[PDB]
């Protein structure tokens, strides 16, 4: 009845029980600094024992978690976590753990997301965002709509666990989180691909649905918040920055996304820079073909971006990927469109491997 | 950064003494922090010479019945412990006469005699009941008391004897405690490319003993960034970077974090603004000590060969003006890596033009071709 | 040459096996000292001009220090390699047929190609 | 699909749904201004005077209620549409021109978006280009092979000319 309040509700609802309450009484926890963390942590190391079950136990860990992600720092609930040690006893079962088992992965998924940790939260969230049927995952849906399906009653009733509306954390929240995530992990990649360079390959999710898009008929302007987002992508690939930072607000005010975090403004500016950063990336993979040489000062300008990101990027990458690619810091200037020689020695490499190959089979 | 939290920090009393005292002689004898603190542990145990020379000056005031005691108390359990070895020695049991080997070495130990620690530690080798722990726990203490008296050679030794016997559980940290104390006697013994090896291979979830969990973190970061010569680009990225298990540790310290992350991201400015903030702490680890100005230079140089191979002809004017830090002392620093060959910097100081190179050209290219054709023949031979 | 003189000195025993007849090991040190010069030859130049501290360094592993002014010039004459501006006041070194060897490479592609026809 | 759901035998060019719009009765109803600007753009255009006749064109469009109304909303293709027939003709009349004088040459809303808008054109191939932003040049094409390939596209267009020539000059043997 606690946890996943914010400390104040908390303690609105502690005081006025301690107000009905009888002034004696017996305590076995001691009064501390902070009075709710005190609460929580102590009714936490109370539960857990060797002796204690697997789902009580676990229960309190989970509980601990879910709080500590909301309330306190991420790293502290990444190291309950880590410590903890639950992978099978999680998923099964403790009635209602299977909530806190992905409420709560939910939850440090979005807290990293709000430290604007993007390769933290993709890490996090893939497992349970790739369910189709994550909604009922979350143990929230419609009771109605399931009650007709449960019945009859005596099987049913076990089975509608799912959790409050209050509890629960809405979904379009979490998804556009993740879709936001995937994009800018997703998003450089795949340029490149487009540039043919080919040095990784990485997965951004949402991609399938914009796949869909581009092979749809009719191509109407954002209305839905996948499709805003989507238009930031797209965005990104023609390179126009601003744009894809308007386009997440339109599909953001529309799904009022964004609007659900306390911390907004600082994660606007935050993913405006990321974004900024890049698409910067973008825009150098997809124009390297018909660009030999390039500009830091009207790159910087243009993208908003101060020359010490742009030349650390920039040089990075190229020197990541293996690009053909040249930079004087001195004249802050840049060269690519080259190596031919290079290239035709690692083909033959290559040829050499197959025909060992193929020796094997023969032998 | 405050010293009650570092003192806090390390597990080990050695740490927890000889840290202090490193902190107070390593930089300044005038600060209380170092002194005091020592002076207040020393006087919870049975060290008279430690205490003896915290009642020297730069140490606090001297107090005859803290040493008196001491003496004493000491004098009764070694007349003891002598006397019931004399009869272990003469109730025919293994097990007793091992525990007296260990209890004079716990004495010894306390009483601030290494080398007496150190050999009745070891005298318990023919009483061991196994090898397993009561040859191992005797490596453990060799190995504590070796780090101690300072050789680490014999620490490697006897990790080698612990890890060369046969019995080994999986389970078990000890591997972790003995990763550590390998790390240890590689860090203090170009890159060695060993230390970093071992602190990036695992982490116990249990104290260390011999390695502060900041301090594993900082290690195997730093000994790692600077093996320019060892490190592949997975030992930056393979082992570093991608390292889920190291980032546990990495995380207690997020400045060396953040440091490997600017370096692993070409931002080397940045990197080596980090490291020259952190210095002054970084030259008051007892361990560390030594090799800072080593690993920081090394590092230099790995951003200088980054820098110098993707740049055929470089601005050294503008690069010293566009450093962020100066660049006369950019050039000193240049200077002095280049004669030991570190990098294939072709400079000029005056000139402010650096330049490096990795039909001629052409004729190149067309030898490779040769080779690989040459490749493809030899496996159409192996075909046939 | 480090290892290399190594080697020798271990397996000094197989180079001896009579006596009279190889009192010497003329011949494995005359190999040897070809098998040295081969590695730098292997750079081969391919580079117009070369600073002269890369050259030293590269030099400097060679036993004697001052062959590099004398070994680089000594390597000149044996002509495996080329050196453009040595002994120049800067210090610093310099260093149809295109097509006729393209074609050699494209035929050499076909005879693999042949054999594995006929295979 | 659609463009045979709406009973139109085949999807259509722009250039054929503008000859309805050249038709009289679309014509005629027609603001003088568009017809100009028709003129202007899909008639005769040069780009060493276009930039003046659209400045003398866009006042009258302003300041008309209506005009105004219905050009608002259509700024943005016409912008694209006249941008890149200047990219295609700066592509003809130049080799290599400065970036300068390209960006200058066409108006753009900012010199960077002239920029994206040149390499669009490139993207959709309606131009090729290499931009050397260290010079700040921009070339409508390793040197010395882009001026033999150049050559060789001018010959070709040279012996085409004469071929077409000679069959004109059998008819005149006639004469």
């Amino acid at each position: 009845h606690t946890y996943y309040k914010f400390d104040y509700k908390a303690h609105q609802r502690q005081l006025t029980p301690p107000e009905g309450s009888s002034k004696s009484e017996q305590d076995q926890a001691e009064n501390e600094g902070e009075d709710s963390a005190v609460l929580m942590e102590r009714l936490c190391k109370y539960i857990y024992a060797k002796d204690r079950t697997d789902r009580i136990r676990t229960c309190a860990i989970l509980c601990h978690i879910y709080h500590h992600a909301l309330h306190s720092r991420w790293y502290q609930a990444r190291d309950l976590m880590l410590m903890s040690h639950l992978q099978d006893n999680i998923q099964h079962a403790d009635p209602p753990v299977q909530i806190l088992y992905n409420r709560t992965m939910v939850q440090l998924g979005i807290c990293a997301f709000r430290q604007g940790l993007t390769k933290d939260a993709h890490n996090a969230l893939l497992d349970i965002q790739s369910s189709g049927r994550a909604k009922e995952l979350l143990g929230q849906g419609l009771l109605l709509r399931s009650l007709q399906e449960r019945n009859q009653e005596q099987e049913k009733v076990e089975r509608r666990r799912q959790v409050p509306f209050h509890l629960h954390i809405n979904l379009e929240l979490l998804e556009c989180v993740y879709l936001v995530s995937a994009m800018l992990l997703e998003i450089p990649y795949m340029a490149a691909h487009e540039s043919d360079a080919r040095r990784r390959m990485i997965s951004k999710q949402f991609h399938h649905q914009l796949r869909v898009g581009e092979r749809q008929p009719l191509l109407g302007p954002p209305e839905s918040m996948r499709e805003h987002v989507v238009a930031a992508s797209k965005a990104m690939k023609m390179g126009d920055w601003k744009t894809c930072h308007s386009f997440i607000i339109n599909e953001k005010m529309n799904g009022k996304v964004w609007d659900l975090f306390p911390e907004a403004d600082k994660v606007r500016t935050m993913l405006v820079r990321k974004i900024q950063e890049e698409s910067l990336r973008t825009y150098l993979f997809t124009y390297s073909s018909v660009y030999d040489s390039i500009s830091m000062e009207t790159l910087s300008d243009m993208f908003e971006l101060d020359l010490p990101t742009v030349h650390s990027i920039i040089s990075k990458m190229i020197i990541n990927e293996e690009l053909m690619a040249s930079l004087d810091q001195p004249t802050q200037t840049v060269v690519m469109h080259r190596x031919x020689x290079x290239x035709x020695x690692x083909x033959x490499x290559x040829x050499x491997x197959x025909x060992x190959x193929x020796x094997x089979x023969x032998x | 950064y405050d010293l009650t939290t570092r003192i806090a920090h390390f597990l080990d009393r050695h740490l927890v003494f000889p840290l202090l005292e490193f902190l107070s002689v390593k930089e300044i004898y005038n600060e209380k922090e170092l002194l005091q603190g020592k002076l207040d542990l020393l006087s919870d145990t049975n060290m008279v010479d430690f205490a003896m020379d915290v009642y020297k000056n730069l140490y606090s005031d001297d107090i005859p019945h803290a040493l008196r005691e001491k003496r004493t108390t000491v004098v009764a359990q070694l007349k003891q412990l002598q006397a019931e070895t004399e009869p272990i020695v003469k109730h025919g049991f293994r097990q007793e006469y091992l525990d007296t080997l260990y209890r004079y070495a716990k004495f010894q130990y306390e009483c601030g005699n290494y080398s007496g620690a150190a050999e009745y530690l070891y005298f318990f080798r023919v009483l061991v009941p196994a090898t397993d722990r009561n040859a191992l726990s005797s490596l453990w203490g060799k190995l504590a008391s070796e780090i101690l008296m300072q050789n680490w050679d014999a620490a490697m030794e006897d990790l080698t004897r612990l890890k060369e016997t046969i019995d080994n559980n999986s389970v078990s940290s000890p591997l972790q405690s003995l990763q550590q104390r390998t790390w240890l006697i590689h860090w203090s013994l170009k890159g060695r490319d060993n230390i970093i090896d071992l602190f990036l291979y695992q982490p116990q979830y249990l104290n260390a003993i011999q390695t502060m969990c900041p301090h594993i973190l900082r290690y195997l970061t730093t000994a790692v960034i600077t093996n320019k010569d060892v490190r592949k680009r997975r030992q930056v990225l393979k082992d570093l970077v991608k390292v889920i298990q190291q980032e546990s540790y990495t995380y207690k310290d997020p400045i060396t974090e953040f440091v490997e992350c600017l370096y692993v991201n070409f931002d080397f400015d940045g990197a080596q603004k980090k490291l020259r903030e952190c210095e002054s702490v970084l030259v008051n680890d007892f361990f560390l000590v030594a090799c800072l100005e080593d690993f920081i230079e090394n590092a230099r140089l790995f951003i200088f060969e980054t820098f110098c191979r993707i740049h055929q002809c470089i601005s050294i004017n503008m690069l010293a003006d566009k450093l962020n830090m100066t660049p006369e002392e950019a050039e000193r620093w240049i200077v002095n890596l280049i004669r030991n060959a570190r990098l294939d910097a072709k400079i000029d100081s005056k000139l402010g033009h650096v330049v490096m190179g990795n039909x001629x050209x052409x004729x190149x290219x067309x030898x490779x071709x040769x080779x690989x054709x040459x490749x493809x023949x030899x496996x159409x031979x192996x075909x046939x | 040459p480090q290892v290399y003189e190594e080697l020798f000195s271990y397996s000094c025993p197989k180079f001896l096996s009579e006596p009279f007849l190889q009192q010497l090991k003329v011949f494995s040190d005359e190999v040897q000292q070809q098998a040295q010069l081969s590695t730098i030859r292997s750079f081969l130049k391919l580079y117009t001009t070369m600073p002269v501290a890369k050259l030293a360094g590269f030099l400097d592993l060679t036993e004697q220090e001052f062959r590099i002014q004398l070994l680089v010039f000594k390597h000149k004459m044996k002509n495996l390699v080329w050196t453009s501006g040595i002994s120049a006041l800067d210090g610093e070194f310099q260093s149809x047929x295109x097509x006729x060897x393209x074609x050699x490479x494209x035929x050499x592609x076909x005879x693999x190609x042949x054999x594995x026809x006929x295979x | 699909r659609l463009a045979t759901l709406l009973g139109l035998q085949a999807p259509p060019t722009r250039i054929g749904l503008i000859n309805d719009m050249v038709r009289f009765n679309v014509l005629q109803y027609v603001v003088p201004e568009v017809k100009d600007l028709y003129n202007w753009l899909e008639v005769e255009f040069n780009p060493l005077k276009l930039c003046e006749r659209v400045t003398k064109v866009l006042n009258w469009v302003r300041e008309q209620p209506e005009k105004e109304p219905e050009l608002q909303q259509y700024v943005p293709q016409l912008q694209n549409n006249t941008i890149l027939r200047l990219l295609q003709q700066v592509s003809q009349i130049y080799q290599s021109i400065e970036f300068s004088r390209l960006t200058s040459l066409v108006p753009f809303v900012d010199a960077f978006q002239l920029e994206r808008a040149i390499v669009d054109a490139a993207r959709h191939c309606d131009l090729q280009v290499r931009i050397d932003h260290t010079s700040r040049t921009l070339s409508f094409g390793x040197x010395x092979x882009x001026x033999x390939x150049x050559x060789x596209x001018x010959x070709x267009x040279x012996x085409x000319x004469x071929x077409x020539x000679x069959x004109x000059x059998x008819x005149x043997x006639x004469x």
